[PDB]
């Protein structure tokens, strides 16, 4: 407030290089120069982190220290961007203040490094497989799920689940398809572009019909990469299977990867049968490939179609006539004892009770 | 770029530990490839100068060298291992403007 | 990056805000006077919702100029970048 | 309103104090059904068919038992093992009768498509389709855990009464439903 | 009604009005421009 | 441990890059091989014409 006139109405203003606080009102100054550090101390500027100004950094056990470095470098030898080292120490230090944790054994602490560095990954929408991270550290997938659960548990905190696009981005230029290396002849090189194309539209047809839920993603990528690397030519690409592709390839393929072509056959099967050429032409599983281009040019009506004949599990598609059959109510318990004799068979008579001590010793 | 990189990696082709002997590293061959840029995906695409020039960026190119060392066995090979990045000179050998 | 704050007035942006487009950067082609704000920026107070802060960029010239052209881009951590480019 | 199926009950857990000391070496040595291999663990698991349980008799008079599907049958399991110690001569007492844990499941008959429930109710359900194929929710009211699968059915865990059970089954049907 | 921002490669129209990373719609170009002002400017010619 | 590591999981890659990049940019050559710190190495091209 003016101290002139009352009025409210100060507007912080600077004249040609003089800053000053004026009331808007009655041009009174109420506040005026202002001191500030130059060039020449600029230069001259020092660093030091609150926490080591505080104390901190001085309380790190060992182990503690230990095992941030070791997040420091599983972050860096991904070349990941700094920030997320830094976000992944955080989170490593805020977990570590639980006892439960700070009391475990060094496989236990690897495991936690790793989920960690996964969560933050995950919190910047970049993809990235479990598997790959198992494989930079010493521990094995089952005791790193395990543990991974229990921390996610112990912190709820958000988890943004994978985006299969994302997915399919990253895997898409692992292969070695796109070079003319004389490991591979030429026959097989095509443009990259197209091949992206082909397989994040088939693989989005995989997963609005289904395939893709409670399911591992991989290998249903690796089968959208194989329709279409066999799609942009068959002419000679449909005499190769799957065991060759992974070969050229170098890469190894899922054991669950055959199965999962096998059911999107099924369903291509039953996308083509919507189709007048294809419904007459009498195609079958191996010929159909020539015209994937043809059916995922009109995908949305047909397979909107197709669902007024949705998918659901093979197993449970056996038609069970039964379904969850009500057991029997056997909720009685008698009055005391319903019977008496089944305590006459829980007791050894000292026949055989004598000899029990001579045969395991 | 074309020599002297592999001069120096022949100078220091070897590196054993003290202790546990009979465990090693060798150096094969280092290369050095053409300039591209890291994106958010862990993959890659290639740049131009001005792209650089506008984003703030480094105009620089991957190494990569094939190792071989022992773990147990002696049979373990990498042929696409990279060690970091070199900045590159515009219209040398490796630039795209060349 | 804030939108320009209206005029409780003249249903009009402020004086300070009367270049800025719909969400917080200047339109090429209009000429910018002296202490007349860039970009509407505003900073988080972190250094129970978080309070921000105001520093905009305010463009600081004896002479008026003329926005050319404004370019936006983004780093892999998110960082957005904008340039601007002036004319005399 | 109801669909028309039922949770049906899969589990019940229950425990009892025996009220004394017991050996079990000698349950091992005498009765016709015992475990005693203290060197994986120091301990006596049995089990009935009517009620179809098993149970687990410690040293320290403790009985727990678990199996069947009713939390009265679980009761007449634990007495008829009583009797059982009784008559093994042993002064046991069927002391302080608690109930544990029971599960349930049912079925909806429709698919369940996870992405929908984890994108509109990702702070309580936590979905991950890499390591456990369904997807998994913690309910409040009551204290009751939930797995939810594409088939349409649902397993129940982590009530005390067939009553939590029902009520949980209903307090989600909306929200399964659409 | 969102705001266009044009491609630095392809110049095809793209629209953001969110926090989604920048990346051309069609191209994978990553640098995007303002469009002209809609407002009249007033110059003398001297 | 007593299983055997393997030295890939200790490839680091930062020490290379941001040592030729800081080298190159903020223009001063500091090698203990030698002794030998020299500044003034790189110059900001020039635009002027
Ligand atoms: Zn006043
Ligand atoms: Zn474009």
């Amino acid at each position: 407030r003016c101290p002139d006139c009352g009025s409210t109405e100060l507007v912080e203003d600077s004249h040609y290089s003089q800053s000053q606080l004026v009331c808007s009102d009655c041009g009174c100054v109420v506040t005026e120069g202002v001191l500030t550090t130059t060039f020449s101390d600029e230069g001259n500027l020092r660093e030091v982190t609150y926490s080591r100004s505080t104390g901190e950094n001085e309380q790190v056990s060992r182990s503690q220290q230990r095992g941030l470095r070791r997040v420091r470098d599983l972050c860096r030898v991904l070349q990941l961007p700094p920030t997320f080292e830094d976000t992944a120490v955080a989170y490593y230090q805020q977990a570590y203040r639980h006892s439960g944790i700070r009391a475990a054994r060094l496989q236990k602490k690897e495991v936690l490094v790793g989920c960690c560095v996964l969560i933050t990954c995950r919190q910047h929408n970049w993809p990235l497989t479990m598997g790959a991270i198992c494989t930079l550290l010493y521990a094995d997938l089952d005791v790193f799920s395990s543990t991974y659960m229990q921390i996610v548990k112990l912190l709820g905190l958000d988890v943004p689940s994978l985006c299969l696009a994302e997915l399919v981005k990253t895997y898409c230029s692992s292969f070695k398809l796109f070079q003319a290396s004389p490991s591979v002849p030429a026959k097989y090189v095509e443009d990259k572009e197209k091949m992206l194309s082909r397989t994040m539209q088939l693989v989005e047809l995989a997963n609005e019909t289904w395939l893709v839920t409670g399911r591992h993603p991989l290998p249903v990528i690796t089968a959208a990469t194989f329709l279409a690397w066999q799609s942009l030519q068959p002419a000679d690409r449909l005499s190769c299977s799957l065991a060759r592709f992974c070969k050229l390839a170098n890469v190894d393929l899922p054991y669950p990867a055959s199965s999962r072509l096998q059911e999107l056959l099924a369903v291509l099967l039953r996308m083509a049968e919507q189709l007048a050429w294809l419904r007459v032409l009498r195609l079958d599983k191996r010929s159909v490939v020539k015209h994937i281009g043809d059916l995922l040019q009109h995908r949305q009506s047909l397979v909107r179609s197709a669902f007024r004949d949705l998918l659901l599990p093979p197993c449970m598609l056996k038609s069970p006539k039964r379904i969850c059959p009500v057991p029997p109510v056997s909720t009685v318990t008698g009055d005391e004892n319903i019977s008496d004799s089944e305590i006459e068979q829980y007791l050894r008579t000292p026949q055989e009770v004598r000899d029990f001590q001579r045969a395991q010793a | 770029i074309n020599v002297e990189i592999k001069k120096i990696m022949k100078a220091n082709e070897k590196v054993t530990s003290d202790a546990d002997p009979m465990w090693y590293l060798k150096y094969l061959n280092i290369y050095v490839g053409l300039p591209d840029v890291e994106e958010s995906f862990n993959v890659t695409r290639p740049v131009s100068p001005h792209e650089c020039r506008l984003r703030d960026m480094t105009y620089s190119a991957p190494i990569t060298v094939d190792i071989e060392y022992t773990r147990g066995s002696q049979r373990i090979i990498r042929n696409a291992l990279p060690i970091g990045r070199m900045p590159i000179m515009l219209r040398s050998s490796n630039c795209v403007l060349t | 990056v804030m939108g320009p704050m209206l005029d409780a007035a003249t249903r009009k942006p402020i004086w300070r805000h009367e270049i800025l487009d719909a969400d917080g950067i200047c339109s090429p082609g209009e000429k910018v006077e002296n202490k007349q704000v860039l970009v509407n920026k505003s900073m988080p107070t972190v250094t129970q919702q978080p309070q921000y802060k105001d520093v905009p960029i305010t463009y600081k010239g004896a002479t008026d100029s003329y926005i050319e052209k404004v370019m936006i881009s983004s780093n892999a951590e998110d960082a957005f970048l904008i340039k601007m480019l002036l004319r005399q | 309103g109801p669909s028309g199926i039922v949770p049906q009950l899969q589990n019940i857990v229950s425990t009892v104090n025996l009220g004394c000391k017991l050996d079990l070496k000698t349950i091992a040595l005498r009765a016709r059904n015992a475990e005693y291999n203290p060197k994986r663990f120091a301990a006596v698991i049995m089990r009935i068919r009517e009620p179809r349980t098993t149970a687990l008799i410690f040293s320290s008079g403790k009985m727990v038992c678990t199996g069947a599907k009713s939390e009265e049958q679980s009761r007449l399991a634990a007495r008829k093992y009583a009797r059982v110690v009784q008559k093994l001569g042993f002064p046991a007492k069927f002391l302080d009768f608690k109930i544990q844990n029971m599960v349930g499941s049912c079925d909806v008959k429709f698919p369940i498509r996870l992405e929908g429930l984890v994108l509109t109710h990702q702070q309580f359900s936590s979905y991950e389709p890499e390591l456990f194929p369904g997807l998994i929710y913690r309910m409040i009211k009551p204290r009751i855990v939930l797995l939810i699968f594409v088939s349409g059915k649902v397993v129940l865990t982590g009530a005390k009464v067939r009553a939590e059970i029902y009520e949980a089954f209903e307090n989600i049907y909306p929200i399964l439903k659409g | 009604q969102p705001m266009i921002y044009i491609c630095g490669e392809c110049h095809t129209e793209n629209e953001i009005k969110s926090r989604d990373p920048i990346r051309c719609r069609e191209c994978g170009y990553r640098i995007m421009y303002k469009k002209r002002t809609k407002r009249l400017v007033v110059f003398d010619a001297r | 441990r007593a299983a055997q590591f393997d030295v890939v999981k200790h490839m680091r890659q930062d020490q290379i890059t941001n040592g030729m990049v800081n080298a190159i940019s903020t223009g001063n050559w500091s090698l203990k091989r030698f002794k030998m710190d020299r500044q003034g190495v790189t110059q900001v091209l020039s635009r002027l014409s």
